[PDB]
């Protein structure tokens, strides 16, 4: 039996559009006392930040989930499992494919994006939450 | 509020020194301590140590001792020109007041004159300011390194000395072959201590491993330094939000416990008042983390010097200890769940029927307890009178917690004092008949344990309501759904996770009643986000310091029964 | 000067400020965002609100801006006010009610003014609950992104773009909330001086497009102060590197120099560093097979052959550093070293280095050219070769308005009352050329001519300025007329500028500028002279001398030399391709030094390894004749250990000790620089430029890293987990790592970046200068090699006859261009698309005589090769001239004063 | 700023109708009669001010569009119990001398006049309570 604050093993969620959650905006990175974080932003031709590569060192790791509350995407969560073990370090070292799971995690709604100004596929300037239509200099109404 | 800049020249201590000395040999600090703060210089420190000596309601106990490096403090209005500087800080009992005394130095000319004289709880303090700077003490007995092994170059306290294992050197095993063929050949030069002799000199090793040479008791001399984890350097490497973890552990049994001085002195520099549920909230885990320690150490006391059979049940009282800890903050141990104006998250839901069930289960454990305990004759045969200690040694020595509490000395922090809103709940103080022994000290624990359980009870019903962080633009991390969906909160939350929140250049102090002895931590802001200094007093090092004092004159039985009855740990004690 | 009181103490100010910059300077913190050191005070943020009082027993005063308020004698005024507080707060939150939710994928994150204002001002709170309002975006060009939500109407942008940089294609559109700053249509900004606008915005609208491909956060940078290695004149600069990469350049202030501004080819012409196609190992050939070698076997095996040689002769190169050049020249001897640049680029550019050192006549820096009021350009198109020296120049003809202002008793920065004073009226500046220049729009005069004529009246100024002076016959009246326009205002100037260069490729400009100045000298007026070099280290190389590289050719080609090592010198742009390739072909043995990747290195039989500016260390001397020191950013090996890149002098000294003794020795910076000041007189200010390895700050080494960076226990984690050893530099007092001293006060002058607490933005330079828009507190770095000569010059009598056309040869009229003349940057890709199309410049009645017209292909013939390019047409170019774009791939900058034998249609 | 029936039997001078509170103006006046709804009239008169800025100076680009969309909030009916005391902050930061030129000062005149005389009215818009924030699954907020 785990509670479900459970300080275990650290995953990367995913939108409910399906989507990685991750803007590779490197907050998590800089947050952790041990440096056990690594990323790197790459941006697709739709304009979406996401990371390259992620990689967090599971040795030095130590679980105090300073990663997930400075995450302002909620992409970074810690998970109930304690369930890890190797015959070598560098097995506990551990890249992107091993981190992002196949839905949202503990919060099943949040979408960044949605709040954001910047224009990706799905959401042109004015269509994210409490934001009006862009009106032009040159248009006729004062 | 309680957190602005003082003076303290209403103090009385300050008018008779001045009526004393005059009014040109000294200089008061305008801090954030809550403590009158006075430069002195080093040809008038034993003058005036030893007149609040014998002021007509004394200083008696010396609380700290120790150096700050102070070349890189760049806002430092006020203060006297210094290189290095030296604090002592002195406490009086019957005024419930305490002093600072500050030396400073020049960087040619570390040398000041011993405090061991006066107060004997100096010899360890003034050794680990020789080891981590280099300030040389003029008449110290045995003035050798404390805490780094006694070939190790450089002063680590020191700002020009890199804090970080990977800008040295790797473990290459050069030096570890040259280590291990030293610890091969332990042999006694006569330079371990006093060491005036026929005599059999031993090392045992035995809840820390540390070492002890021991003459066969004519003379024994603690070795410590093993359990050295840097933790005043790490402050300097880390932002105030995450240097959090770091704090919970300097004492593995403590927690919460020992997470609460620093965020205390942390919202003395930013100036935050916090609410009264964040209050509640803090001294709820702490006397739950408080009631885990208590139960260890009855447990273990009883396991060594009796039969551990029916007392192997406090193991699953733990475990419930451990499980609603982490429903409430994750973690078993290590929460690290304090924040700089509350803490990370509110209460879950269901909080409240654990914490009822936990209070219905146990007062039936607590009497077994204290039918075990109280009532028994061989373990009282077995504790009573061995290594005892009255209320002039523990005043002596720093001894504060259960020991000074045994002696007639009634000096709890939570009520002389109070602090996170201990002054709203009903609770008493035990207090022994004058000897502080091993059974008087173990039955405190037991009345101090039950104390405990009526602040809970206190807790579960007057719950208040509101927010469990302040309103504050300091408040480290800001809430959370907040930072989600509004561009102000998200930009004070972007920059305290990365650059680290802003400190104005002050120094705070605050004390808390740990759950073994007085725990504090004294914090200097340059102005930045990390800070210049930190500094941790823990009690177990002055009741380390204590025992060769008090087991003169007993067999090494009595040793290892003094030893497991005094409220010692390692982590504390090298920090 | 001035006393002044803030919040109960008391201040010493000077009266002249405004209390912004007076407070600033002290030490209190006042938030800000229209304001500018540079740009001066309009009042239109609103932020920047103090409280003040009439006197001192006045306790209810009035809300005032410190930006725009005098800070006279008696001044009572209180930051902390509590009603001055509160409406500060209520700045930000008002522009906090339209700004978007963006800072996790904006670039600016973590270096952002408005983020630092906002925690500043304690507004951490939102109230309002209504919509935002937003913006579509413009393309600006490869170079700077845009994105218009994030702007809060400061007017920063085109403040500094119409205002001080003289752009014209950047504006403020609409009107109320409506407000929107960017170009008319979409389009790369026209601007030499755009880059600077990312550090100007104080939010994220105009960011960096060449930083945010690969994008990282400004804690996780490693710093190192650096010298811009793309043209003379010596920007001071902080690159930035993140996982063995370079990623973004900044400006590093320095107050005798560039302060605040770079241009477009130092901001964006790093991307060379940053090829895979550099060599990364040292590399020896076998036949047709390639051997790679570490540094020891490289050593071994070099000096191997080196001993059993007979000749051993050296060719350096402009773009080396001082300490490689010298150790190249004591690895062969200075009888057998050659500057790798021809005679012709050799002889104007001592003749440039004589007249200052011996003219005279004070060398201005690229500072002290705004304070003159009036200049004279001869042949250097200035704009596109020292591109930071014609936003100076500008600045110096604003100065009219500057001096009618004072008269009227408005105060030096309220800009917006001198802009309304002046008027158009302008201090005067001729300007000299083939065609036309980007300084037309404020030039008082253009004279399009060759290089000859523009030489001819340059003589002809200093005979009118002077009788002494050789005289030109045969001027017409017509350029007799503006002869004396251009004399009148040169000798009713109380501080006039001569302005010339190397880059004309004309000995006889060069000479006709020393005398106007000669003649202004004798004159009485506080004249300066300021000459234009081709490359970073022109200067340095000259004073260091040597033959020239058609002499070391034909020392290959008539079988003397033996053997030949190349130091970071591509020979195609100094010397004909065709010789270059079949010198090198009967050597025995070349060696080639580089970072970049050349065609001489393919029929190479060794190649070492060099670093390139970010992986190396050394001394270079700008135009002006003074030494700085750059420093290593990072170390290449610590990412990938098959790295060998060593510098340039630790590879020629090693090879030299290892020829001698057989024993390489990998030295020190400092003992290097120790032996060139023993040799070599001329550079022994180069010991000054910096101190040694072994200063410090109270104990510290001086930092790279910012103390919060991040990743240090899973950057190399991939490769291995366990954590390496920090690289140890003993080259330099900066460590590579964050365990160090970047305090703002402290005593030094070199500082790799700068931040302090509350100012993470470009604006924390404030913290470490003495006055705000000063210089840095503790001196500029930087050391002048010479001081003006006590005597000058005489009057040079070689006047050039008339230009002809001749019927067949046609003069190569040289075309410099800022993204493409410079041999480095422009194989940046970035700049592949801001280059322009190769192309051939002619006069319509010259192209009418060919038959030809705009885009036609027409062939000609240099040295016996043939190039094809398409026509252009230029009305200001005069007749028997071609313009040819120089520096290109292709068009060697050697080709200027050239003649272009045969010219017709291509089939 | 506007005057009520008792600012009559005053004389049309500068100093005088400054004494009352207001500023003479042009000194060409405008009647207000029982049936126009004193929220509707000033949020009339901000949109034409809010509409007309310049665009040069914070407090007048952006603070007034912030008192428009309370007033148009407070006309519907939506208004929330935050917004009066936000209209009262406005009036006073967009005072004499805190804004680059006069034009913020005489917008806000007519509306600090008519919360004075008419505060019934603006009161009468306040029908819904304060939210500016969405809730979150799986994040209990802090409950003020
Ligand atoms: S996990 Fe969160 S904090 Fe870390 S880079 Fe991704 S979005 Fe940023
Ligand atoms: S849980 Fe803590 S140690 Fe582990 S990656 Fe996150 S911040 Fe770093
Ligand atoms: S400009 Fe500054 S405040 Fe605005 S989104 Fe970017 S980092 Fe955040
Ligand atoms: S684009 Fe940037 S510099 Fe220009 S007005 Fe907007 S915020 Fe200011
Ligand atoms: S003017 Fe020259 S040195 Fe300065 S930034 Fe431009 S190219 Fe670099
Ligand atoms: S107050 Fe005046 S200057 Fe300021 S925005 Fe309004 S109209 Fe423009
Ligand atoms: S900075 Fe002074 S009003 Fe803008
Ligand atoms: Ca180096």
């Amino acid at each position: 039996y785990l509670p479900p604050r459970y300080r275990g093993r650290i995953v990367l969620t995913r939108d409910p559009d399906g989507e990685e959650r991750c803007v590779a905006c490197n907050l998590c990175a800089v947050a952790c006392p041990v440096g056990c974080i690594s990323l790197q932003k790459a941006e697709t031709k739709d304009g979406r930040w996401y990371p390259e590569f992620f990689r967090i060192n599971f040795s030095r790791c130590i679980f105090c989930g300073l990663c997930e509350e400075a995450c302002p995407t909620t992409a970074i969560q810690l998970t109930p499992d304690f369930e890890m073990g190797e015959y070598k370090r560098q097995d506990l070292v551990y890249e992107k494919e091993d981190l992002l799971i196949s839905g949202p995690g503990k919060y099943p709604e949040y979408n960044f994006y949605r709040m954001a100004g910047m224009a990706i596929d799905g959401k042109d300037k004015g269509e994210a939450e409490n934001e009006a239509k862009p009106i032009d200099v040159k248009s006729l109404l004062p | 509020p309680a957190w602005q800049t003082r003076d303290h020249l209403d103090d009385p201590v300050i008018g008779e020194l001045r009526n004393r000395f005059g009014p040109d040999a000294f200089t008061v600090q305008a801090t954030r301590t809550g403590v009158p703060v006075v430069w002195i210089k080093r040809e008038q420190l034993l003058e005036v140590g030893d007149f609040l000596k014998k002021l007509p309601k004394p200083y008696v106990m010396l609380f700290d001792l120790h150096g700050m490096d102070e070349r890189l403090r760049t806002h430092r209005e006020g203060l006297p020109a210094a290189d290095f500087s030296v604090f002592y800080h002195l406490i009086s009992i019957d005024r419930n007041r305490d002093i600072m005394l500050k030396v400073a130095l020049a960087e040619n000319d570390l040398h000041v004159p011993t405090f061991t004289k006066l107060f004997p709880n100096a010899n360890w303090y003034e050794r680990e300011t020789w080891d981590l700077f280099g300030i040389t003490f003029d008449g110290h007995p045995n003035l050798r390194r404390i805490m780094m092994p006694q070939t190790w170059k450089g002063h680590p306290l020191r700002k020009d000395y890199p804090a970080r294992a990977t800008e040295f050197s790797p473990f290459e095993l050069t030096k570890a072959k040259q280590d291990l063929e030293m610890e091969a050949l332990t042999f006694k030069p006569e330079e371990w201590g006093m060491k005036r002799g026929d005599f059999m000199f031993l090392n045992l090793g035995p809840h820390g491993a540390f070492r002890i040479v021991l003459q066969l008791i004519v003379d024994c001399v603690p070795d410590i330094g093993y359990h050295h984890r840097g933790a005043e350097k790490m402050g300097e490497r880390q932002s105030w939000h995450s240097y959090i973890p770091y704090t919970d552990r300097i004492e593995y049994l403590g927690g919460c416990v020992n997470e609460m001085p620093y965020v205390l002195a942390v919202e003395k520099l930013a100036g935050i008042t916090v609410p009264d549920r964040v209050n509640v909230i803090r001294v709820m885990l702490s006397e739950l983390f408080r009631i885990n320690s208590h139960l260890l150490y009855i447990s273990t006391f009883i396991q060594d010097v009796g039969a551990m059979t029916p007392v192997f049940f406090a193991f699953t009282d733990r475990q419930k200890i451990y499980d609603l800890v982490e429903a409430i903050t994750g973690f078993r141990m290590h929460p690290a769940w304090f924040r700089i104006g509350g803490v990370a998250h509110d209460l879950p839901r269901g909080w409240d029927r654990l914490l009822r069930e936990f209070l219905d289960w146990m007062p039936k454990r607590l009497a077994s307890y204290e039918k075990a305990a109280l009532q028994n004759t061989i373990l009282k045969g077995r504790s009573q009178g061995v290594a005892a200690y009255g209320a002039k040694e523990a005043l002596e020595w720093g001894t504060t917690g259960a020991g000074l509490r045994a002696t007639g000395i009634d000096f709890d922090v939570r009520k002389a004092r109070p602090y996170s809103g201990y002054e709203n709940f009903d609770f008493e103080i035990p207090v022994g008949g004058g000897v502080s022994d091993c059974y008087t000290r173990v039955m405190l624990k037991v009345e101090e344990l039950r104390q405990s359980l009526r602040i809970l009870e206190q807790c579960l019903n007057n719950m208040p309501e509101g927010p469990f962080k302040a309103d504050h633009p300091l408040t480290t991390p800001p809430p959370k759904e907040r930072t989600l969906q509004h561009i102000e909160t998200l930009i004070t939350h972007f920059l305290q996770v990365s650059w680290g929140p802003v400190m104005p250049a002050n120094e705070s102090f605050q004390m808390i009643e740990a759950t073994k002895g007085i725990n504090s931590y004294y914090l200097t802001s340059d102005g930045s986000t990390m800070s210049y200094r930190t500094r941790v007093r823990t009690p177990s090092f002055a009741h380390l310091q204590q025992i060769p004092a008090a087991i003169r004159g007993s067999l090494v039985s009595d040793l290892i029964v003094y030893l497991g009855s005094i409220d010692f740990v390692m982590s504390d004690v090298d920090r | 000067m001035a006393t002044i009181h803030v919040d109960g103490k008391e201040y010493e100010v000077n009266g002249a400020d405004n209390l912004l910059e007076a407070c600033l300077s002290l030490g209190l913190d006042i938030p800000y965002f229209c304001w500018h050191p540079a740009l001066g005070s309009v009042g239109a943020c609103r932020q920047c609100a103090v409280k003040q009082y009439q006197n001192a027993e006045d306790t209810r005063g009035r809300l005032v801006m410190s930006c725009m308020t005098p800070a006279s004698d008696g001044t009572f005024i209180s930051i902390d006010d509590e009603e001055a507080k509160q409406f500060r707060e209520s700045v930000v939150e008002w522009l906090m009610t339209n700004h978007p939710h963006d800072c996790p994928v904006c670039e600016e994150g973590g270096n952002c003014h408005l983020q630092d204002m906002t925690v500043m001002t304690g507004h951490s709170f939102r109230r309002y609950r209504f919509t935002k309002r937003t913006h579509r975006n413009q393309d600006l060009g490869p170079f700077i992104s845009h994105e218009m939500n994030r702007c809060i109407a400061c007017y920063r942008c085109v403040r500094y773009y119409k205002d001080y940089a003289d752009g014209t294609d950047l504006g403020v559109y609409g009107a109320h909330d409506n407000v929107y700053f960017g170009r008319p249509e979409d389009g790369t900004l026209e601007s030499e001086f755009s880059g600077n606008l990312v550090e100007i915005c104080p939010t994220g609208v105009f960011t960096d497009k060449t930083h945010s491909e690969r994008y990282n956060r400004k804690w996780d940078m490693q710093f190192a102060p650096s010298i811009c290695q793309q043209c003379s004149i010596g920007c001071n600069i902080s690159p930035g590197e993140r996982y063995g990469e370079l990623r973004r350049i900044e400006n590093r202030y320095n107050g005798t120099v560039n302060h605040y501004f770079l241009c477009d080819r130092g901001r964006f012409g790093y991307g060379y560093v940053n090829l895979k196609d550099r060599p990364r190992q040292p590399v020896q050939r076998r036949g047709d097979d390639f051997i790679t070698l570490n540094a020891e076997q490289a050593m071994q095996g070099a000096a191997d052959i080196l001993r059993q040689s007979k000749k051993v002769i050296g060719i350096g190169s402009p773009r080396a550093s001082v300490e490689s050049n010298f150790a190249l020249r004591e690895l062969v001897g200075e009888e057998n070293f050659y500057t790798g640049i021809a005679h012709g680029e050799q002889e104007r550019l001592q003749l440039a280095l004589k007249v200052l050192r011996e003219g005279g006549i004070y060398t201005p820096a690229l500072r002290e050219i705004e304070s003159y009021d009036a200049v004279l350009v001869l042949g250097e198109d200035v704009t596109q070769t020292g591109a930071r020296v014609a936003l100076a120049v500008r600045q110096a003809v604003k100065g009219k308005a500057r001096e009618m202002a004072a008269a009227q008793k408005v105060a030096d920065w309220q800009i917006a009352a001198i802009l309304n004073i002046g008027q158009r009226a302008k201090h005067p500046l001729f300007v000299t050329n083939v065609d036309d220049t980007r300084l037309d729009d404020i030039a008082a005069w253009t004279y399009r001519a060759p290089v000859e004529d523009q030489a001819r009246l340059g003589f002809a100024i200093a005979h009118a300025l002077d009788n002494s002076a050789p005289a030109v016959d045969g001027i017409e009246p017509e350029l007799q007329s503006k002869i004396d326009v251009i004399v009148q205002a040169l000798a009713g100037a109380k501080k006039p500028l001569i302005i010339s260069g190397t880059n004309a490729g004309s000995l006889e400009v060069i000479q006709a500028a020393a005398n106007v100045a000669k003649a202004l000298k004798g004159r009485g007026a506080d004249v300066g002279i300021t000459m234009i070099a081709r490359s970073v280290n022109s200067m340095g190389l000259g004073i260091m001398g040597g033959g020239s590289l058609e002499e070391a050719l034909t020392e290959l080609e008539t079988g003397r030399a033996d053997a030949v090592v190349v130091l970071e010198n591509d020979l195609h742009r100094h010397a004909s391709a065709i010789r270059v390739n079949a010198a090198l072909a009967k050597a025995p043995l070349v060696m080639v030094v580089d970072h970049q990747r050349t065609a001489i290195m393919e029929n190479a039989h060794l190649v070492l390894s060099a670093a390139s500016f970010a992986e190396s260390d050394g001394t270079v001397i700008n135009n002006e004749g003074r030494a700085q020191r750059f420093f290593q950013v990072y170390d290449p090996a610590y990412y990938d250990s098959k790295t060998v890149m060593l510098e340039s002098w630790r590879w020629l000294h090693s090879l030299h000790s290892t020829l001698l003794s057989r024993e390489v020795d990998w030295t020190q910076l400092d003992h290097v620089i120790d032996a060139v000041v023993a040799k070599i007189p001329e550079l022994a200010g180069i010991k000054d430029a910096a101190p040694d390895a072994t200063f410090r700050i109270r104990g510290q080494k001086l930092a790279r890293e910012p103390h919060r960076y991040s990743g240090r226990t899973a950057m190399r984690a991939n490769i291995s987990v366990h954590e390496p050893r920090q690289p140890q530099d003993i080259d330099t007092m900066f460590t590579f790592s964050m365990e160090g001293n970047n305090q703002p006060t402290a005593h030094r002058s070199q500082v790799p970046f700068a931040w302090a607490p509350g100012w993470n933005s470009p604006q924390a330079w404030n913290k470490f200068q003495d006055e705000v828009g000063g210089k840095l507190r503790f001196g500029d770095p930087g050391v002048r090699l010479f001081e003006t000569s006590e005597n000058g010059l005489d009057y040079f009598t070689s006047v050039p006859a008339r230009f002809q056309p001749q019927d067949g040869k046609w003069r190569i009229a040289p075309y410099y261009h800022l993204f493409g003349s410079d041999e480095l940057s422009q194989r940046a890709p970035v700049f592949q698309s801001r280059m322009p199309q190769p192309y051939i410049k002619l006069n319509p009645a010259d192209a009418a005589k060919l038959g030809v017209n705009a885009g036609t292909r027409v062939s000609f013939s240099y040295d016996g090769n043939t190039v094809t390019l398409p026509v252009e047409i230029a009305e200001g170019l005069t007749a028997g001239q071609v313009g040819l774009p120089m520096g290109m791939s292709g068009i060697a900058p050697v080709l200027a004063g050239a003649h272009l034998e045969d010219l017709k249609e291509a089939q | 700023d506007f005057l009520t029936e008792a600012h009559l039997d005053l004389p049309m001078e500068f100093e005088s109708i400054g004494k009352a509170g207001s500023r003479l103006g042009t000194a060409l006046a405008m009647a207000v009669d029982h049936e126009i709804n004193m929220v509707s009239l000033v949020r009339n008169l901000e949109e034409f001010f809010a509409r007309e800025s310049c665009g040069w100076c914070t407090p007048c680009r952006d603070g007034l569009p912030w008192s428009v969309k309370i007033l148009r909030a407070l006309e519907r009916g939506e208004g929330q119990p935050g917004d009066i005391e936000t209209l009262e902050q406005l009036c006073r930061f967009l005072g004499p001398g805190k804004t680059f030129c006069a034009h913020a000062p005489g917008a806000v005149e007519p509306l600090q006049s008519a919360i004075k005389y008419f505060r019934e009215e603006f009161e009468a818009g306040i029908k819904q309570p304060f939210s500016n924030t969405h809730l979150i699954n799986g994040i209990q907020p802090n409950l003020l």
